[PDB]
Parts: structure tokens; C-alpha cells; sequence
RNA sequence: AAAACAGUGAAAUUGUGUGUGGACCCGAAUGGAUCGGGCCCGUCUUGAAACACGGACCAAGGAGUGCACAUACACU
């Protein structure tokens, strides 16, 4: 360790560590969507959503 | 061939012999067969070519780069183009005092014959003329 | 008597454009404006252009910018006032004195209140045209080093030493200044 | 520039890729980490680094940030929260402004500058400093605390 | 209309450079008469510096 | 400014427009390049090794004493595998150097003030001759642009729609985009890559009409909505000036999506249309302006000749005589 | 473990024929004997031609990379 830095802090030393990635949000996404349009056929003139109070 | 420019046929062949013919190949390259002859500056701590001893070879550098005029010159005194399209020929209509033509080996015999026919039109040298069409 | 030839010259070369420098944006209009100022200063020995001209070449950084109201502490009684940089707001002013600003560029909500009050914003390509002798010109330069990132330049274990240390800060934690003078 | 070639590209066909011949690059030559900091790196410590080792202060085990958090605006300011059109308005009319600071997120007035308009107006925070009492009423305005 | 202006001051600039270029040939015929007399004198006063020494 | 002929489907023109104000915005070649860049690079997908290639072996170094180099060797025996070289990235069946890993960063961002500025340039790129030539594309026989499609188009078939798009003066394009398909060179060609065409016309539409699928079967046609108009459409490869067929429809809305100089658009919240650091990149010119030559000083064109020493030359310009004087 | 097309068919290495030399390189030449200069590379080292170590020969493979966190510079 040289020079003048901020004192490190890089917590990486644990091996079992997991990563996770989001190369699936986009797909996620149009099926959330596809999910609320047939719910929203199962009971049509009402709305897919209640009332809810303000606090 | 045996063709010139016009503007320096009275000064070509002191041109031609002024060229310099040597080599800068490898060191060592003559000792074993899997060092090509290709240029590489040599980097170890005692070697003598890098040291400049006399009597090992000269290295390449800056001080033999020819004057600014003379560089570039074919024998015939003219600078070369790479032409492959009839639309090619159409670019040395202005250039045609200093540039000539060379067509490129993949051009197949049909097509060459149409170029050296807009070639001879135009006015222009082409220095691959017989190529491939001689049969 | 050479002695003193000798100093009047280098005092002139160290003003002159060095004509071996050049921008390193890719934008043709600001090229160009760059092209303009470059043919003029080979025809002239006044000052003011040639530091201009000098200006141009320097990085985002060394461009430092301005606040509307320390152009005006700056301006010195002058009328027109000139700028290679970005004009901006002071949002603790609000009446001003009437100005003619030219400068690279200006904020939307600088332009506005500089027109209110009365005045105006020419680019450097009309310098020419605003003043004809050069007499009635203010030149006025910001300044790097007010940057946040100076007050951790140097060694905070020195001393006497004004800076401070790169330091993790929270409610409790954070490394403190010990070494300076107060 | 937007994107330029690497150091790396050039160092092919030197030896030692810029780490020197007699140093060369070994694994680890100092330590892992910021080990050390009290025998051989003392150095860098006691001129970069002062107050690092060390225990200092009051202890809280729990603290709860949205308690605590605050933000400050001075008197030179208060003209600026309004829009420049608003401005505009108040400077010639005969009406007096009525700015509340908790609107925009401010809870605490400090007695930085002189006010920009010498008109008068009412201030409404949670808190005030002795300078900014002092300034606001020069003017014939108002402080109102309130929550 | 810049474009017309650029062939204005390319005129001017012939007509200056031609101007120029005559007046500084005078010099230089000026020049040369004046040094042929003072070389004259020159090489005379050396002689009469030099009698006064033996004198 | 300028008045626009709109053209019904027999080629008559009758009715006329006004032109938006974005087509008066100049144009940065450097925002528009930097920006293409960084979009193309969000449609990848992840590469990457097995994540324990190379290593599957039981293998050990078998230590100096041996006349060996101490490189790992694989344990086995009645095979001709027995001893050979293992792990290592200098070995055959070994494991590659920093084997490739889906943890890179695939994608780029790019502010969203940035991407708003460069589609503006780029739409206004398309109304320049000079520009839309340069491209490639060739519009000898077109009398004006931008051209202008009517509605009240009642077209359903690909035979009409080709004759509609003939009398607009597209022929020579159309036909240098048919005569184009070749087979790539190179292993894309392997990887579903396989055919290349070049660019033709892009169809900007806004409102739903029935011209959209007639038209899209002739080769190097592209179809796009006005509201959500893409860079990699409007600069294909970072080169600005696609030739754009408007509806009607369509170039009206071009004034509510980016609004008129010096004043916000409305549909893009926070966003304004700007002013350069100079108007023209002809500015070198001014110069020659009156303003100019009063201030500056009348040049000197006489300059001193080069220093010669040759003992001959220099006598013609140094005649040295002896003097006989000992003073 | 090895082993694709009954394609193309490099180098190391071998036989036959024709030429030029007696380890070879650089500079300069003859009809013709040759003249002058040059110790084996890479590497640690105050110091290598070394009685310091690695290298029989050819092809193909073969070593500053990716992510996180602060940072200075250039560009928007």
C-alpha cells in the first residue's frame, strides 16, 4: 500500500459469496403485465384494484 | 514495359541508380531457422549489435529516409492507384500527369478487358496492361 | 542599455500565442471560432487577443466558470466585459447593474435575469462588431483551485498544514484535523 | 477523448512489462490490506493518515437518523426559493410575501448575507439564529416559529 | 457578400506586395553608393592614423 | 420560412404546410457518433466458458529430481494419457487464462439530455442534400424534400403500393437496395448472419393505416412511429442523413414533440432546444469584414535571405583587400 | 485417451540432377589467387566469450484480465 487514498474497506474475502445478475428483467417485466391483462378479463366491469384510505 | 514520364525523363536514371539496396535483417536469423529475417529490435543486456560495436550489423533508423520528393516513385517516374471498377478510372482524370494504374489481382478476364477499353480513352497508364489477358 | 532590450523582449514573448497549440474537442463550431482568432493574433501585437486566443486552447478545468454578481465585482467600472467561459446564476442577487457580457456560453436562468434589468449576451464571434479600439474591455479569469477537491491536496502530517484527511464520516466516526493552527 | 488505446498494447516485446529487472513483480512484497500501519508503514501513517489509531467520543448503541436530520438555508436566500416570475411580482407590488421554509424541506434559518429586496416579508421555521432575528426585523417583517 | 469581400482585400494585397518590393530595391541601390565613398575614406584615415605614430 | 406540397396517391399536389422549427437546429457529428455508440451495445447477450473447464483432472507435480519441468501431471495408468501435462494455460486440454465470466458489464449508459439532443440533430440531418447524398443514398429523380404522403392513401395491396411509391421518383433507390443481397464473408455467415442488403427509405407514420403492411414487403423498406423514433433508425452505422418518407400526420406532431426554439416541449418534460457557441462553421470568414481590416496593421512581405558560408559565394558578398598599415 | 472431409498439402528431414563453396555474418571487388572488421545467444550481476546456468531440430498452443469502492486527469 502506497500514495494516499481513502483507507480500503473492500469486503470480498468470503468465498462463499453469491452473485446474482438481472439479464431476466425484461422478461420478468412483459409476464408481470400478460399476468394483470387475463386477471383483468376474469372480472371486467370491476376494477383490478380496492379503495384504500389516506394517511 | 519500357514507358516514362514525360516531366522526368531526362532525370530518371540518375534516380533509379541513387536507390539504396540494403537489408536490415535480424540478427542472428542466419543461425537458426526459426528466427525469420523480418526486423526486431534487440532488447538483451549484452548484446553487441544493440551496443553498436563495430563490426556487427547497422540498425534502421531515421537517417536513411528518403528525401520528400523522390519517395514513393515507381521506375517508370509515376505514382501507383489500386483500381478494381470502370467508376475507379473516373477519380485520375485530374492526376494523370504524376499517378498510374494498377489493377488488382482478384479482377477476373471479362471485366479487365472493359477496363483497359476506358483506360486507352481516357488516357490512362495502366502498368499491369498485359496481366493475365495474354492468351 | 541591453540589459534593458533584453527583459522588453522576453517580457512580449511570454504574452504572444505560441501557435503551436491547438483544441482537442472534435465540435467544428467551436474549431472554427478557434480558426478565426488564430488569423487575427498573426496580424496584431494587442494584448487582449492574445490572451484570448491562449484561453481557447486550455482544458474544461483551467475554463473554470463564473457567477453573475463576481463578473460585476470584477468588471471594474468597465461597460463591456469579456469571458472564455460559462455565465451562471447567483441566486442572491436579484437587481443589477445594466452590462454587455460576451462569453462562450450563458444558463437559461442567468440569460433571463440579465435581460430584466437590462443588457446583453453576445458570442466571441462578434467581439468585433461590440467594440472598435479595444479601450472599453474588461478581460476576467475564474480560478482552479477553488475546487472542493483542494482541500485534500498536501499532507495532513505536516505541520502547521491547513489540509484535511480522506476519511470514512459518520455520526461518530470520521478522522479529524490536528495538526493546524488555531 | 471518449476512448484511447492502453499501456499494455505498447509493453509487448519488452521483458519485464515496466516493473524493472532487478525488483521484478513479486505476489505480495509489503502485506495484504492496510496491515502494518504501526512497524514499517508507520511512515505513511503519520503523514497521511494522523488520527487513525485512536477511541474518542460519546456512545450511543441505537440512533435514529430521521430524528435528527436537518437542513439550513441563510436570509440572502429566501428571495430565491420563490420562482423568478413570482419575484418579479412582489418586488413592485404594495402586497407582502409569506414564505414558509418547511415547504421546501428547510427547517432551520441562519443570518448569512443581506436580504435581497429591502421590503417586508414573513419567514415561518422551526428555528432562527440571533443574526437572522436581528436582519428580518430591521426591515419590519416577521419570524414565526412553529412546527 | 463575404465571399466577394475575400477578392477585395487579395487585390490589395498584390497591389502592396509589388509596392513594397519596389521601394526596398532603392535601399539597396542607396545603399551601395554610399559605402563605395566611405570605404575611400576609411582606408585613407588608417594611413594618416599610423603617420602620426612614426611622427 | 418555407411552405411543404403534400402528395395524394396519383401524384397531384394541391395543399401546402409550414415546417417545424426543429429543421433549423445545426448539427454535431461528434454527439451523434458517441451516442450510437453506447446504444448499439444494449441489445447483447452473455458469452461465457464453463465455469470449471480444465479443471476436471486428478493431477500433481511430480518435484524436481526427475529431469522434468515441474508442471502438473495427470495421475492415471494403460493409457497414453499417463503423465502429460495437466492445468495450466501453456497445456494442451488445460484451462484458458481468466476464463470469460457473465459477471462483465454488457451494457452502457448515456444521459438522457444527450439522447434528446442527438435525435433532434439527427431528425433535422434528414432535410439536407448534402447530407442525405453523402450516405448513399440517390436522389437525382426526387423534385423536393422532404416528401410528404397525404392521408386518404386507400391502398391494401403490395401491387398498387409499389406503383404509389414509383410516381414519389424511388426507383433507382429501390432497385440498388434488390440488386444488393450477397453472402457475408467470414464465420458469421456460420452464426445466422448470413445475408447483407443495404439501407433504403424509412416510413414514419403516427396514425394506424392500412399503406403499413402493403408497403413493407419490398426489400429495404423500414417502418417506424413518430413518438418512439430511434437513433440506430435515424444514423444506421453512426453516419447521420436517412432519406424519411413522412404521413402527413406524423410531420405536424414533429412541433409538439420537440417544441419551438427557445421555449419547452411539452411532451419531453425538461427539455429545450439550444443554441451552439457559433452560429456557422463559416465564422473564419469574417475576417474580410470592414470591422476587422480598420483594426488590424499592414504586413511586411520583404524577408532576409538564408546564411551562406561557401568560401566563393561569400566573396561576392564579403570582397576582402590587404592593407600594408601596422597600426 | 486418441481418431472430422477417401479436399488443399507448409516446415523439420531424405534421394537424384545441376551449380557454388570448405562454419557463418557485415563492408568492397576480380578473368583469377581474396583483402578489412567481427568470440554465443537469452538471463541474474560491480563485472560474462567464459572452466556460471537454460537451449539437438521444425510446426502449432503459450503469460497484466474481469467486477466492487474511493481517486487525479482528458472529453460531454
Amino acid at each position: 500500500m502506497r500514495g494516499n487514498q481513502m483507507l480500503p474497506n473492500n469486503h470480498f474475502n468470503k468465498g462463499s459469496m453469491k452473485f446474482k445478475n438481472w439479464f431476466n428483467q425484461p422478461m420478468r417485466a412483459l409476464k408481470r403485465k400478460e399476468v394483470r391483462e387475463q386477471k383483468s378479463k376474469i372480472c371486467y366491469p370491476n376494477p383490478l384494484k380496492k379503495l384504500r384510505p389516506v394517511v | 514495359m519500357d514507358i516514362v514520364n514525360p516531366s522526368l525523363s531526362k532525370v530518371i536514371d540518375i534516380i533509379n541508380k541513387g536507390k539504396s539496396k540494403k537489408q536490415f535483417k535480424r540478427f542472428q536469423s542466419w543461425r537458426v531457422k526459426r528466427v525469420s529475417e523480418s526486423w526486431r529490435k534487440p532488447r538483451g543486456i549484452d548484446n553487441r549489435m544493440r551496443r553498436k560495436f563495430g563490426g556487427a550489423p547497422d540498425m534502421p533508423g531515421i537517417g536513411y529516409k528518403k528525401p520528400n520528393a523522390i519517395r514513393f516513385l515507381l521506375p517508370n517516374g509515376y505514382r501507383k492507384i489500386m483500381v478494381a471498377c470502370v467508376k475507379d478510372l473516373e477519380a485520375l482524370i485530374s492526376l494523370n500527369s504524376f499517378y498510374c494504374a494498377e489493377i488488382r489481382h482478384a479482377v477476373g478476364s471479362k471485366k479487365r478487358i472493359e477496363i483497359l477499353e476506358r483506360a486507352e480513352e481516357l488516357g490512362i497508364l495502366v502498368i499491369n496492361k498485359e496481366g493475365k489477358l495474354v492468351k | 542599455m541591453l540589459k534593458q532590450k533584453m527583459f522588453e523582449h522576453y517580457k512580449k514573448k511570454a504574452i504572444l500565442f505560441d501557435e503551436s497549440r491547438v483544441p482537442r474537442t472534435k465540435n467544428v463550431f467551436y474549431q472554427s471560432l478557434f480558426s478565426l482568432y488564430k488569423k487575427v493574433c498573426e496580424n496584431t501585437e494587442n494584448e487582449i487577443v492574445h490572451k484570448i486566443t491562449k484561453r481557447l486552447t486550455m482544458s474544461r478545468t483551467e475554463r473554470h466558470p463564473l457567477k453573475l454578481s463576481n463578473i460585476i465585482e470584477q468588471a471594474n467600472g468597465k461597460e463591456i466585459v469579456v469571458f472564455v467561459g460559462k455565465v451562471l446564476d447567483d441566486d442572491k442577487i436579484l437587481e443589477i447593474p445594466k452590462i454587455t457580457i460576451v462569453a462562450l456560453k450563458i444558463s437559461k436562468q442567468a440569460k433571463e435575469k440579465l435581460t430584466l434589468n437590462g443588457g446583453e449576451f453576445y458570442t466571441l464571434d462578434k467581439l468585433f462588431y461590440i467594440s472598435k479600439d479595444l479601450k472599453d474591455v474588461a478581460l476576467v479569469k475564474g480560478d482552479k483551485n477553488n475546487r472542493k477537491c483542494t482541500r485534500y491536496f498536501g499532507a495532513s502530517g505536516d505541520k502547521g498544514s491547513e489540509t484535511y484527511p480522506r476519511t470514512r464520516k459518520g455520526a461518530r466516526r470520521g478522522e479529524r484535523r490536528i495538526k493546524n493552527k488555531k | 477523448m471518449f476512448n484511447k488505446k492502453s499501456k499494455s498494447r505498447k509493453l509487448r516485446g519488452h521483458v519485464s512489462h515496466g516493473y524493472g529487472r532487478v525488483g521484478k513483480h513479486r505476489k505480495h512484497p509489503a502485506g495484504r490490506g492496510k496491515s502494518g500501519g504501526l512497524k514499517h508503514l508507520r511512515s505513511l501513517f503519520q503523514r497521511y493518515h494522523p488520527d487513525h489509531f485512536r477511541k474518542l467520543g460519546i456512545v450511543m448503541f441505537h440512533r435514529n437518523k430521521n430524528a435528527d436530520f436537518t437542513r439550513t438555508v441563510n436570509v440572502s436566500n429566501l428571495w430565491g426559493l420563490m420562482k423568478l416570475e413570482e419575484q418579479m411580482k412582489f418586488k413592485s407590488s404594495a402586497e407582502v410575501p409569506v414564505v414558509d421554509c418547511r415547504n421546501y424541506g428547510y427547517l432551520k434559518v441562519l443570518g448569512g448575507g443581506d436580504l435581497s429586496v429591502k421590503k417586508p416579508i414573513v419567514v415561518i421555521a422551526r428555528q432562527f439564529t440571533k443574526d437572522a432575528e436581528e436582519k428580518i426585523n430591521a426591515v419590519g417583517g416577521k419570524c414565526v416559529v412553529a412546527a | 457578400d463575404l465571399i466577394a469581400k475575400k477578392e477585395q482585400y487579395n487585390l490589395r494585397m498584390e497591389e502592396l506586395q509589388k509596392k513594397q518590393q519596389e521601394q526596398h530595391l532603392k535601399r539597396v541601390e542607396e545603399n551601395k553608393k554610399y559605402a563605395e565613398k566611405r570605404t575611400v575614406e576609411l582606408l585613407e584615415t588608417y594611413k594618416k592614423i599610423a603617420l602620426e605614430q612614426q611622427l | 420560412s418555407r411552405q411543404v406540397n403534400i402528395i395524394e396517391q396519383d401524384g397531384t399536389s394541391s395543399r401546402t404546410t409550414s415546417v417545424p422549427a426543429v429543421f433549423n437546429l445545426n448539427v454535431r457529428q461528434d454527439l451523434i457518433s458517441f451516442t450510437h455508440k453506447n446504444v448499439a451495445m444494449n441489445s447483447r447477450q452473455p458469452y461465457a466458458v464453463k465455469p470449471g473447464a480444465g479443471m476436471r483432472h486428478s493431477a500433481k507435480s511430480w518435484g524436481t529430481g526427475r529431469a522434468m519441468a515441474r508442471v502438473p501431471r495427470v495421475r492415471a495408468g494403460g493409457t497414453r494419457r499417463a503423465g502429460q501435462g495437466a492445468n495450466a494455460n501453456f497445456c494442451r486440454g488445460g484451462r484458458m487464462f481468466a476464463p470469460t465470466n457473465v459477471n462483465r458489464r454488457w451494457n452502457r449508459k448515456t444521459l438522457l439530455s444527450i439522447r434528446r439532443y442527438a435525435s433532434a440533430m439527427a431528425v433535422a440531418a434528414t432535410s439536407i442534400p448534402a447530407y442525405v447524398e453523402g450516405r448513399g443514398h440517390r436522389i437525382e429523380q426526387i423534385e423536393n424534400i422532404p416528401l410528404v404522403l397525404s392521408n386518404k392513401i386507400d391502398t391494401e395491396k403490395t401491387k398498387e403500393g409499389i406503383k404509389i411509391l414509383y410516381n414519389l421518383g424511388l426507383k433507382e433507390e429501390l432497385d440498388k437496395v434488390e440488386e444488393s443481397k450477397n453472402i457475408r464473408a467470414g464465420k458469421g455467415k456460420w452464426r445466422n448472419r448470413r445475408y447483407v442488403l443495404k439501407k433504403g427509405p424509412l416510413f414514419v407514420y403516427t396514425s394506424e393505416t392500412s399503406f403499413t403492411k402493403a408497403i413493407r414487403n419490398i426489400p429495404g423498406v423500414d417502418t417506424e412511429r413518430v413518438e418512439n423514433l430511434s437513433i440506430l433508425d435515424l444514423a444506421p452505422g453512426g453516419q447521420a442523413g436517412r432519406l424519411i418518407i413522412w404521413m402527413e400526420d406524423a410531420f405536424e406532431k414533429l412541433t409538439e414533440i420537440y417544441g419551438e426554439m427557445n421555449e419547452e416541449s411539452k411532451f419531453k418534460k425538461g427539455y429545450t432546444m439550444g443554441m451552439d457557441v457559433a452560429e456557422n462553421i463559416d465564422v473564419e470568414n469574417i475576417f474580410y469584414s470592414d470591422e476587422v481590416q480598420e483594426f488590424i496593421d499592414i504586413p511586411n512581405f520583404i524577408k532576409k535571405d538564408k546564411m551562406v558560408m561557401e568560401k566563393n559565394k561569400l566573396a561576392e558578398i564579403q570582397q576582402y583587400v590587404e592593407i600594408e598599415e601596422r597600426i
